[PDB]
């Protein structure tokens, strides 16, 4: 899993 | 049940970034159906978290007043690398604020950790065990006042109150107040894994746990599953089970039902009413995919009209269709999911006059029930069994069970009716 560091 | 608030909140990319993580997109959806894009993480010492105004699960409405509204997962990453240093998000907060006020289990008001430890010491190495102090105490404080109960215990006796407690209980008695020492998660997530005995599995334990409970626990369950016993819960799941019923009970545990939205979606209530009936009583077999992806996809109050409205589609209502349309572990775990689904306190209510209707007791699910509800809905259980029963679930737990096990029981029952 895990997203987009921004 | 929610609380919802928009803010706008007013950024600067600093060295390091803006300091969080986005899930979501049209192609990378939060939860299932759903295109929204959301905050995953929050990092330290970061943009955001010095600001101190977004929170984890935000939902993003907007950067620099573009709209972030059924993009694709790369589309809304790309205005957040191209926006500038002053970055004005619009974003959604989603706020719980009940708790425990449907519990019977109540936080002490005149708590004292180490009076409680020292008093359960005490009534530990009298001679012959108090067993009804250790009672007393343990089943009217709070789960998280048991923590710190069980904490000063091991301070003030360098011993753990579970291993001391193990040997000064027996019988009911013990599995009742071992139960109470965990943690919610942590008592779930054991029941779960002593369930799994590869082709002994307990099938039962693993269906009410994991159609019972919500995304918000299941997450913590899969947090401290994998914790404790060093491999995802999901992995066990797959190792110990097979066919259709693996696959519902793999696509529950996720834990990613969609969260009800604002609006009600009276379009996808009448077609999943429709696919639901297509996919069963209406043709020969039964298509499971179909019946899978939209129970365990769509809200719970989106399906607690998907079954009403289906009626009006099928001469048998959701649960009589399922006694017909399928058998085995695959049926039980559908009726006991659409009756979660449709009124959970009336569910676990059957489960407890189930437990003890007949001759003896299943006390492995009244105790979990007892223990896992009592600080959740269990006055709801208790309203929904007496209307049903027409006698309270205190009357039945006295029948049932006896001595300081039955006074533990009662205690978690909080009352009559
Ligand atoms: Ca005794
Ligand atoms: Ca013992
Ligand atoms: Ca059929
Ligand atoms: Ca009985």
């Amino acid at each position: 899993g895990g997203g987009t560091s921004v | 049940l929610y609380l919802v608030t928009e803010e706008e909140i007013n950024l600067t990319r600093g060295p390091s970034g803006l300091g969080f993580n986005i899930v979501g997109g049209t192609d990378q959806q939060y939860v299932s159906n759903d295109s929204g894009i959301y905050v995953s993480r929050i990092k330290e010492n970061g943009a955001a978290a010095l600001d101190g105004r977004l929170q984890e699960g935000d939902k993003i409405l907007s950067v620099n007043g573009q709209d972030l509204k059924n993009l694709l997962h790369q589309d809304a990453v790309d205005l957040f690398r191209n926006a500038g240093y002053a970055v004005s998000l619009r974003v959604q907060h989603r706020l719980q604020v009940q708790g425990s006020a449907y519990g019977s289990v109540k936080a002490y008001t005149n708590f004292d950790a180490e009076r409680d430890a020292l008093n359960i010491e005490t009534a530990i190495k009298t001679k012959g065990v108090d067993e009804v102090t250790i009672v007393n105490i343990l089943t009217n404080r709070s789960n998280e006042q048991r923590q710190d109960i069980a904490f000063a215990y091991q301070r003030r006796t360098k011993k753990e109150l579970a291993s001391a407690l193990k040997s000064a209980l027996s019988g009911h008695l013990e599995t009742v107040i071992l139960g109470l020492l965990k943690t919610p998660a942590q008592y779930d997530a054991s029941e779960l894994k002593a369930s799994m005995k590869g082709l002994g599995t307990d099938e039962d334990s693993l269906i009410e746990i994991i159609c019972s409970r919500t995304n918000q626990e299941l997450q913590e369950i899969n947090r401290v599953y994998k914790e404790m016993y060093k491999t995802d819960l999901e992995k066990d799941i797959i190792s110990d089970t097979s066919g259709d019923f693996r696959k519902l009970m793999v696509a529950l545990a996720k834990g990613r039902r969609a969260e009800d939205g604002s609006v009600i979606d009276y379009e996808l209530i009448d077609q999943d009413a429709r696919d639901l009936y297509d996919a069963g009583v209406k043709r020969k077999g039964t298509d499971v995919p179909k019946w899978i992806s939209i129970m365990t996809e769509r809200s719970v109050p989106h399906l607690q009209k998907v079954f009403d409205r289906y009626k009006s589609y099928s001469p048998y209502d959701m649960l009589e269709s399922i006694r017909k349309e399928v058998k085995g572990d695959l049926e039980n775990a559908f009726l006991n999911l659409v009756q979660c689904i449709q009124n959970k306190p009336l569910y676990f209510a059957d489960r407890l006059y189930d437990s003890m209707k007949g001759k003896g007791t299943r006390d492995k699910v009244l105790i979990r029930i007892m223990v896992s509800r009592s600080e959740v809905d269990m006055l709801k259980i208790r309203s929904e069994f007496k209307r049903k029963y027409g006698k309270s679930l205190y009357y039945y737990i006295q029948q049932d069970t006896k001595g300081d096990y039955q006074k533990a029981l009662l205690y978690l029952c909080g009352g009559d009716d």
